[PDB]
């Protein structure tokens, strides 16, 4: 297979304005949302049809309870952080946990915490330690690292349990997560715009080459964007030189297939 | 401190209401109710992940719970049944979900559910003084205490020497003895020994006392039998040292 | 540190006058998550506009996709107006072709 | 699954080493717990394993093999106070605990100077029961039921006179039936050949 990733996000906001929730939790396999929970619904609900189809009510009832607890725990350590920083008003607190299953068979695990959208605490499962970006984080770190049973737990979960979940979901959503839709590539003029659309997965490689050598460097890349139908689109541009004749060609790579469009 | 749970003992008729209380002062978020039965592992009845939510466990039928606050998690028997006869344990942890966090248990609560209280009996307690043969041969003196005829197994045996409770030199049967093992209704017996130096027993002003605390009926339990109402009571028997 | 939103306006398929299509407004790379996004048909709001749920990125930023169904014409010109904590006045990004 | 298996009961000698096994078949694995429960008391946390290897805490050690799906609790230099039930519990993929049925550890005391004897105890003036006491016998001696059931015999128990560092085994027999003597109290069980019977 390709590189597949499972990643779960949690957001905590201190003074949510108006109808904004104070706690949100969403799960992703690759680029697809699979499960969601907010402080208003207080339920864990499917966000993909193949998730609702394959997981018994037991699952949703069990994880609903757990997320209610996490809503509490996050509201409490957002308070302790905000006191240590001496920060008034609004601040955010985020958490990302997850796996990656690489094509070659290797894996990666990661668990991170964030404050105001900045790195705050990063876990290293290979050294069983927490990296702190400041001294507020350093204070939290010293307590966490004193409980090595907890650290050993996280290492085991990231390396075995998360990966196991991912394989489980990859099969649930096989018809979606493991399909290939090749890109449609064309070349426009204004600078040559190499434009691709209608492809999945969204991982795509585009570049311009002059006379057989890569432009190193002033290619202008466009972001990979969702089309709204499950496919994606992107582009790359280079300005054409009016002094010299040059063979410009756009190179696209996608799911193991290389493509060349010459001009 | 720690995890507090009440009552420690309880006798119930079919089918009577009952509420078990549990409190924890460790500022734990997750609390639990387990029942323990012979031959099988603990079974979760209900649990509470945090201060504002509860959910069913493995064996929720015939029960319900209320997480009153962050400290208190009460278990409730709707209508008592013989199958609900068990030891119940309250427990709490910092967090039920992700983590290496362990459980902190309460002392436990033994509930016995009967069709009627007609078979409830207090223990008969007798103390038996040491053999003079033992004292000559081993220079030690063993008092034996028997508590017989009681039901259910809701007893606590203890030895008292000169007004103060002792534990050294004491061995009490870890399980009680069924006097009529063939029967489901069978009353129990429980032996215990206190073994002291011969020079201790031979002092005439030393006082020995075997006390058995029994947990049976309370004031509000109905009693129609022609014998004494087997209420919660202490029953003792005593000895003094010989010459 | 607060991050301003990135606003991109594009069509689902290569647009042609007369052919039905979808107008997308992708808003990404902003923080905090508080945001409001509506599409413009030559100045006035479109009301029949769908959107995905809020989403999360590895760099702790959030993103969103707003979209309508439409048939592009020579006459019409579209835009997407976005308001965020990092913006003092509503930022308007017009659709190009 | 899901399933946790644990031996019902184990017997070992004082001063020796015992290894209590726990094999689990679960839906995922988030950690294995050991608990100690004394009879009549509440279970208390002993150890926690989640990664392969052996972790030591005093006389106790806990080992885990995730691949083989088993764990053991090792108790070195056994003492009488180690007599309890030991509970194995595995956390599954959904962080729910599965509990084993527990293992009861019985510790046989090292009796240095055996002196097996059955003593007739003094009658009480408040009971019709006559009482015999089998005592000071070796730990390999087992006590059996009475095949008479107006006679009541209790399983052996260990008392510790901690001011003399002295441990002894003892079983108690009693009855009110008129044909009951200590001479015949423990016939249905195997008592030592050198047992002392005072007249
Ligand atoms: O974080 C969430 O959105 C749900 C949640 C709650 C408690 C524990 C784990 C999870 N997420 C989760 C789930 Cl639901 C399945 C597999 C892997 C993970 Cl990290
Ligand atoms: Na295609
Ligand atoms: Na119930």
């Amino acid at each position: 297979m390709r590189t597949h990733s499972l990643r779960y996000f949690r957001l905590g906001v201190s003074d949510p304005i108006h109808g904004v929730p104070e706690f949100i939790s969403v799960g992703y396999v690759d680029s697809h949302p699979i499960t969601t929970y907010d402080s208003v619904t207080r339920q864990k609900e499917p966000r993909a049809p193949w998730m609702a189809e394959n997981l018994a009510p037991d699952h949703w009832e069990r994880y609903t309870q757990l997320l209610r607890g996490w809503q509490q725990m996050f509201k409490v350590e957002l308070k302790r952080l905000q006191r240590h920083y001496n920060h008034s008003g609004s601040h955010t607190y985020q958490r990302m946990i997850g796996c990656e299953l690489l094509e070659d068979g290797s894996t990666t695990g990661f668990l991170q915490y964030a404050y105001d959208g900045q790195d705050f605490l990063i876990f290293n499962k290979d050294t069983l330690s927490w990296l702190a970006v400041d001294n507020v984080a350093h204070t939290i770190k010293q307590a966490w690292e004193a409980n090595q049973h907890e650290l050993l737990y996280q290492k085991n979960w990231l390396e075995e349990e998360c990966i196991a979940w991912l394989k489980r979901f990859l099969e649930y959503g096989k018809d979606t997560l493991q399909r290939t839709e090749p890109p449609l590539v064309r070349v426009n003029r204004k600078a040559l715009f190499c434009k691709a659309h209608g492809f999945y997965p969204p991982e795509i490689y585009m570049t311009w080459m002059k006379n057989g050598e890569e432009i190193v460097q002033e290619i202008d890349y466009g972001d990979i964007l969702p089309s709204g139908d499950g496919t994606y689109q992107a582009w790359a541009s280079i300005e054409l030189d009016p002094q010299s004749s040059n063979l410009y060609s756009c190179h696209v790579e996608h799911s193991g297939v290389h493509m060349v469009l010459q001009v | 401190a720690g995890v507090t749970q009440t009552p420690k003992f309880q006798v119930l008729k079919t089918g009577q209401s009952m509420t078990l209380q549990c409190a924890q002062d460790m500022n734990h978020n997750s609390m639990y109710w387990y029942r323990q039965d012979p031959g099988m592992g603990l079974r979760l009845i209900y649990y509470s992940a945090s201060e504002g939510t509860t959910d069913k466990g493995e064996v929720p039928n015939g029960y319900n719970v209320s997480r009153l606050n962050k400290r208190e998690f009460s278990l409730r028997l709707e209508s008592a049944a013989p199958s609900q006869t068990s030891v119940y344990f309250c427990a709490s942890s910092v967090w039920t979900g992700e983590g290496s966090g362990e459980l902190f248990f309460g002392e436990g609560s033994r509930l016995t559910v009967l069709e009627d209280l007609k078979n409830v009996f207090p223990p008969e307690v007798a103390v038996f003084e040491p053999s003079e043969a033992e004292i000559s041969h081993t220079q030690k003196a063993t008092l034996v205490c028997l508590a017989t005829g009681f039901y259910p197994d809701h007893v606590e045996l203890s030895w008292w020497v000169n007004g103060k409770e002792v534990h050294s030199g004491v061995c009490t049967d870890p399980q009680p003895l069924k006097e009529q093992p063939a029967l489901n209704d069978s009353r129990y017996a429980l032996s215990s020994r206190l073994r002291v130096s011969a020079t201790f027993w031979q002092n005439p002003r030393n006082h020995f006392r075997c006390q058995v605390q029994f947990y049976g009926l309370s004031e509000n339990d109905e009693w129609t039998q022609d014998r004494a109402k087997p209420v919660t009571q202490i029953v003792s028997a005593e000895a003094w040292g010989r010459a | 540190i607060q991050r301003t939103p990135k606003i991109q306006v594009y069509s689902r398929h290569p647009a042609e006058n007369g052919k039905s299509n979808f107008l997308n407004c992708y808003v990404s790379g902003f923080h905090p998550s508080d945001i409001e996004v509506d599409l413009l048909k030559n100045g006035e709001r479109i009301e029949k506009v769908e959107h995905s749920d809020l989403s999360f990125s590895k760099d702790w930023s959030f993103y969103l996709l707003y979209y309508t169904e439409f048939t592009p014409t020579e006459k019409d010109e579209y835009a997407c107006r976005v308001n965020h904590v990092t913006l003092s006045q509503p930022k308007i990004v017009k659709w190009d072709r | 699954g899901q399933n946790i298996d644990q031996p019902t009961e184990m017997t070992a000698t004082e001063g020796a080493i015992v290894q209590i096994n726990c094999t689990y078949q679960t839906s995922g694995f988030n950690g294995l717990f050991w608990y100690q429960q004394h009879a009549g008391e509440a279970p208390t946390f002993l150890s926690y394993n989640v990664l392969d290897g052996l972790e030591e805490k005093g006389r106790f050690s806990s080992f885990l093999s995730r691949s083989k799906g088993y764990s053991y609790l090792l108790l070195k230099e056994l003492q009488m106070k180690d007599s309890a039930s030991y509970l194995c519990a595995v956390k599954d993929s959904n962080y729910q605990l599965i509990w084993g049925a527990g293992t009861k550890l019985i510790i046989k005391p090292d009796i240095q100077n055996p002196d097996p004897a059955v003593y007739q105890l003094r009658d009480s003036k408040s009971s019709d029961k006559s009482v015999c006491l089998f005592t000071d016998f070796d730990s390999q001696t087992n006590v059996s039921q009475s095949k008479d059931s107006d006679v009541y015999i209790t399983d052996k128990c260990v008392l510790d006179m901690r001011s003399m560092d002295f441990k002894s085994n003892s079983a108690v027999a009693w009855s009110n039936k008129s044909d009951f003597a200590c001479a015949n109290a423990f016939n249905n069980s195997i008592i030592p050949e050198d047992t002392f019977f005072p007249s």
